[PDB]
């Protein structure tokens, strides 16, 4: 031998990314955290009263 | 005698089977021997069971 071989190679890039949008998707899921506690929040007390 | 005196199995390898033309890669099949001993001795202590390995052609 006496070789030396130091080399590089390439990356692919995982799917699932057609526009960056897809993760408003998350701010949904937010949204429907936030939608959801005022609703029995007010019910109990709203039964409450 | 790995049958005589129980280790957990035989790897056995050949020296020309394990050589490559990359500079790091010749060392590196040689290692991944002896950590499989490595994890159990250092867990278990002193009183494991053996991990035995064999060449079939060092030379």
């Amino acid at each position: 031998m006496a070789e030396d071989a130091d080399m590089r190679n390439e990356l692919e890039e995982m799917q699932r990314r057609a526009d960056q949008l897809a993760d408003e998707s998350l701010e949904s899921t937010r949204r429907m955290l936030q939608l959801v506690e005022e609703s029995k929040d007010a019910g109990i007390r709203t039964l409450v009263m | 005698i790995g049958k005589m005196l129980n280790a957990r199995e035989p790897k056995v390898v050949n020296g020309p089977e394990i050589l490559n033309k990359y500079v790091g890669e010749s060392e590196a099949n040689i290692r991944k021997l002896f950590a499989d001993a490595e994890e159990e001795q250092r867990r278990l202590g002193a009183n494991s069971g053996l991990h035995i390995i064999i060449f079939d052609e060092i030379d």
